[PDB]
């Protein structure tokens, strides 16, 4: 009945956010979402969306005719030009999406690290990494203490004596 | 006591592509390539003409089919496959260039050219241009000798464009089924039509000869056109086989022309069209029609290109 | 006790380019731009014709050089520089459009047009079209008066396309060295040839005059062509100086045409060609020929673009 | 006679993998490659390769003639269009390769960090970073112990007492 | 004791765009799109001709305006709007193709064609081509009958290109105001001009008729041109209404032609031009003129695209 | 009167470099720039600049006429081709700059981390992270000691006893 964070698995139960906290203390197990990192990621993704929505003001008119076919020579020149251009946009679209998606995925991982790194820096010398995305806290952390971490009001100085004692022996 | 950092995930994962992986699951994705078509012409906010049987070039010469459109006005112009520029069998020279011009004309304003004739019939008519009875193009005058086989006098008519915009001038050469018929209409001898401007100079000769019967007729009237610069003049020297214009055309402003085979809708508002309907989309790309016109997303070969809108989906360890 | 994490490296480093650096060494790289050419035409799996001396347009009119190809069939068509469409000096009108058509025709199927003549010679022949002795184009009939200086009667021949595909119709106008020669062949007076269809109308006049001697001859036969729609008819009214067709052409299906000056190979299998050979490559780009045709990688200016297939190469500290 | 990991130098002796381990204990010095990180990197690179191999089904035919030159006006329009298109693909190719290579290099560094970070998290409080990509292990690690690290079966709890003792004094 | 790691920042931040953000402040940025124009033609290092009133095509036929340029030489050729190819009213056939040819010719070298005439006047002149008194094109000969209404004998002149480069051959057809005037000049009867080469064959007829007065004249001289292959010959058979050439043209080498309405500068050095001046820039893009020519940065719609040249700007907490 | 590093703020007073050090000891407060990381970042940015300066040798000539308009059909084909191409380059330019800028920003952050990570590895067990980009040094570090860190000559072995003593209690 253990818990684990990122690094081989996500949380299908986290349904009110993208990134979040999951803890276990004497009061039991709990899971809450982090707002700041979630919104930051959402802001960046929608940012891409709006960018790809930016319409063009370039108007194009008919250059040939599908009722009465134009002359062969100029007609083949036109088809050759359009097909060439189509090849170009198809390539651009394929590359754009592939490139964007690679970045969307990476910046998502990036946000996860930043959150993990922030929590690590809050806990100072009062905790150790378990290697599953979790921290082993070497003191009593009731639900109020866990909440103090989630809102960045955890004062490690308060727990430092009790923690280092339990860590050393 | 223990606190873990994590990210959400689903069982409802959707695959996308990246630089490295093909089919990597993300939490959420959206489509970037439109395939959803509206099989109507969304004409709301746009003055629209459905020419129907009236060919676009027919709006200038004026066969019966185009009588309603002789001075039309539009923001959107719709050509139909059943359209025809012709009653008496024939075709324009440089037809497509002319169509491209009229598609963005915003419509046409006609003006009398004021030609007068003497010792000549101008009541040239045909069964093919039936308007009640036998008739002819509405903006043109089919000129004959006077009786039959009679000599057609040499003539020279001119017209100046006293307006600030170029004038669409259209005339026709008639090609009789036989020299026997050409003689019956305009008299014997070789026939020449000359057309002079100040940036244009051409010459025209009838080519009488047997041809297949179109609408029961083996004769052809091929049309020719030029644009007359402001304050410039055109001059028509001829001695028969000439289809004279009665009026000149002036472009009204700006429009867009399309060819389509679907109905119009005045409730929907669109700006990108193809022959099969209207494309309304905020997506950057489309896979409906390469020849789509107006303001459209770029055409691509692919039917689908999913854009990741969520992180990589990593299943929870059960 | 000590454990170190590391990555491999070489002394055999190869430089590539990035966004920031130019010439950054990586462990391993591969080329993305093909420069390797196969100086042969890889024709395996494809029915191939090496027209050689037979010009592609010559396959329709049929000079001696093209006698083997009068009803050819192919998936791949190869034009050669020594090719010629002509025996009696002349050229097609709209030649390139016609070539582009025949290059993807899959070959041609010929069919008699069934013309019959009276009070006229049809045995028009020349020293330039030598086939054993003096002869002429195989699919055409050079029509004369009857004796010499004799009058050439007006004629009117027609042909309907009773097939489901359009028919390639080709005729010729003859331009004599002098009016003296034109008279000797077709009699005195002005000569007119008219050609009528149901979407085509043209007219033709001979232009007799002195010209440089090609193949010893100062006369020219210029060819003209149209495509006859199914169930439509063409009509030829004329009175001399007319090169009549004997057969019509029908396109067999689909093919691809190239121009080349290298041999063919039936063992190699390719799909991208240029005049200098075949490009077989999985690389996305090529720097061989901008005009390469078939299914080819994109042409680029650069001869080389190395793609890193390994990490940055960092030498070991000795 | 010391050893050093990544951070100013690679290993030319590592010839059976891309990433690997190098240790020294009483039993001497040894070097082994890590499979998982090596294959992951290889999978990503070949992934790019297959993507750039994806051929087109767009067929193009002759639009001009190199035996009998076409008319000047339409001929110059054609050359102008082809040259313009060539400029576009040359640009795309240059950018594609430059962009790919920048990413190939970065994801390679990324894999190195992940491996280093994983090992760091295995060792817990029993080791310290030397700053050359190596870990100073504060206990006896025979060849069997070194192997336990490489296959992620190192139980820091087993060595924790001996380690913290040597670290503190 | 405490040590902190940090990065610089400013209050003078400049906004740029990325994949995700729009208007993210960076420390420093630079422009990638040129908008800075030099309203002069930077001609340093380049031999330059400012044709002025001389139309480019006029350099071949030689109206008075182009007398200084009859054998010009240049690296850069500048057309001006006030330029004219004509003294006696008319226009070239295939004019733009010819311009495109001459724009990169590097200039022209003229050579006598050596035609001689008998029983004919060659002193055809007009008030429109005033050079001191009434005159004509400098490189051409306006041929007449001999007295007035007199018969114009049939003639046949030929010229071979004995040089290693193709020869620009130009001739003219004259279109009289009336058949009365055509008769007065070249005698009665239909008039034909034939032009024969070894890859060219055409025919020409005058079209006498009333036209608007340009420069007081209702007559038109329309020019025609071909390129004569080395060692090939042209032949001119005619009987009136023919404007014969006196000299042929040979292209000097390589140049570039532009159209502009701004002055030239021999101090500035440029390589990208448009009608409004010169673009000198190392920037990859420009938003000045889509039709700019030479070696230019790519044209774009946007006026500005800032490239970050510094890190993200993060203000210090006060 | 405290000091703070990167993580919510830059230094407007750092005017002789891009990245730098700021310390406070008994001798007071001081700020110096780091050369190596600054130059590395500058080398990469200018590297992009030179790449975007690489001119083309493709020459283009007039294909139409602005004094005497060409024929309508071929004229409209030309305008249609040029406009299509213009749309392509406008897209490329927009994407190129957006993509470059995203990378310029990221590699700048990257350099900051590397510097922070390097200093962390110098200090070993003699310091702790405060979470504002700073290190709390648990021994006396005079101006000479601070300089030893900036030039990578800080020997943690020298201060290790005094530091661990102050950290533990
Ligand atoms: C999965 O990704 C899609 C794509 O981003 C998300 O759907 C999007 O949801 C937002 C908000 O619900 C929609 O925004 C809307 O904008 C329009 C236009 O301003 C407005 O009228 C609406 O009221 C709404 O604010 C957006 O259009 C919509 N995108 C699509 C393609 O439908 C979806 O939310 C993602 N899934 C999850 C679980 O978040
Ligand atoms: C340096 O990079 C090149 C390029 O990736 C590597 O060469 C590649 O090696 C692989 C495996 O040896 C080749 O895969 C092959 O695929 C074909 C087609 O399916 C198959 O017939 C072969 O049997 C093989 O499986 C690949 O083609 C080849 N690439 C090239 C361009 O030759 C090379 O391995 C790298 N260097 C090192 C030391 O890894
Ligand atoms: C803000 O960014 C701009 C753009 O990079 C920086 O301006 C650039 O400064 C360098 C050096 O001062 C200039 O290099 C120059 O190269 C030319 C040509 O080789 C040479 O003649 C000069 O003597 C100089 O070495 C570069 O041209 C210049 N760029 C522009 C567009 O002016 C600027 O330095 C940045 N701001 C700060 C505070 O660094
Ligand atoms: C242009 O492409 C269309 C699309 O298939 C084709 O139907 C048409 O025949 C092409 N034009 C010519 C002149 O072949
Ligand atoms: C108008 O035409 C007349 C001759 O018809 C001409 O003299 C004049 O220059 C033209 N322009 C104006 C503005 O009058
Ligand atoms: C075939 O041609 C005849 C006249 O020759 C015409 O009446 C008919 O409509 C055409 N089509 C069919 C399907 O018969
Ligand atoms: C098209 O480009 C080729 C390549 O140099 C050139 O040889 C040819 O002359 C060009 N076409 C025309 C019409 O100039
Ligand atoms: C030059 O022209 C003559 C006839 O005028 C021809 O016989 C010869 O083949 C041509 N070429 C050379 C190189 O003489
Ligand atoms: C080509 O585009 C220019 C730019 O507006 C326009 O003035 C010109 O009329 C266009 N060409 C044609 C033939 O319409």
């Amino acid at each position: 009945g253990a818990i684990a964070g990122f690094i081989e698995n996500g949380w299908e139960g986290l349904i009110d956010g993208w990134y979040g906290f999951r803890h276990q203390n004497a009061q039991g197990e709990g899971t809450a979402a982090d707002y700041k990192s979630t919104q930051s990621a959402i802001d960046q993704i929608t940012g891409k969306l709006n960018r790809l929505i930016e319409k063009t003001n370039q108007q194009f008119e008919l250059i040939d005719n599908e009722f009465n076919e134009v002359e062969k020579q100029i007609g083949n020149v036109i088809n050759w030009t359009r097909d060439s251009i189509t090849e170009v946009w198809s390539y651009n679209a394929e590359l754009l999406v592939a490139m964007e998606n690679q970045h969307t995925i990476d910046l998502a991982d990036s946000e996860m690290d930043k959150l993990y790194e922030r929590v690590k820096r809050q806990l100072r010398e009062n905790a150790e990494e378990d290697g599953t995305g979790c921290f082993e806290i070497f003191h009593k952390c009731d639900d109020d203490c866990m909440a103090s971490i989630r809102n960045n009001t955890y004062d490690h100085s308060k727990y430092r004596e009790e923690a280092m004692q339990n860590r050393i022996q | 006591d223990k606190i873990c950092l994590g990210h959400h995930a689903v069982s409802n994962g959707t695959k996308v592509n990246t630089l490295t992986e093909r089919g990597v699951e993300v939490v959420n994705a959206t489509e970037t390539v439109e395939r959803t078509n509206i099989p109507r012409i969304c004409s709301k906010g746009k003055r629209t003409v459905d020419l129907g049987q009236c060919g676009l070039l027919g709006t200038i010469t004026g066969p019966p089919q185009c009588d309603q459109f002789l001075e039309f006005s539009a923001d959107l112009i719709i050509e139909r496959r059943e359209g025809s520029d012709v009653c008496y069998p024939g075709k324009f020279v440089n037809e497509e260039a002319l169509r491209q011009i009229l598609r963005e004309s915003g419509g046409i304003d006609k003006e009398a050219m004021g030609f007068t004739y003497s010792g000549i019939r101008t009541n040239g008519a045909t069964s093919a241009c039936r308007r009640s009875g036998s008739s002819f193009y509405a903006e043109m005058k089919w000129l004959l000798s006077n009786t039959d086989n009679a000599a057609f006098p040499q003539m020279t008519k001119s017209y100046k464009n006293t307006r600030k915009s170029p004038a669409l001038i259209v005339w026709g050469i008639h090609h009789s089924v036989s020299t026997a018929e050409q003689t019956k209409l305009y008299g014997s001898g070789n026939k020449l039509v000359t057309v002079g401007s100040s940036n244009y100079q051409q010459s025209f000769v009838p080519s009488p000869g047997a041809r297949p019967q179109v609408n029961g007729l083996s004769g052809r009237i091929d049309f020719h056109w030029l644009m007359l610069n402001p304050n410039d003049t055109v001059t028509f020297s001829f001695n028969g086989a000439f289809i004279a214009p009665d009026r000149a055309s002036f472009l009204r402003g700006k429009s867009m022309g399309i060819q389509s085979g679907v109905q119009v809708d005045a409730n929907c508002e669109g700006d990108c069209y193809h022959s099969g309907g209207t494309i309304i989309s905020n997506l950057p790309f489309q896979n409906i029609d390469s020849r789509a016109v107006g303001k459209c997303p770029r055409y691509v070969k692919q039917r689908s290109l999913l854009l990741a809108t969520g992180m990589k989906n990593v299943p929870e360890i059960p």
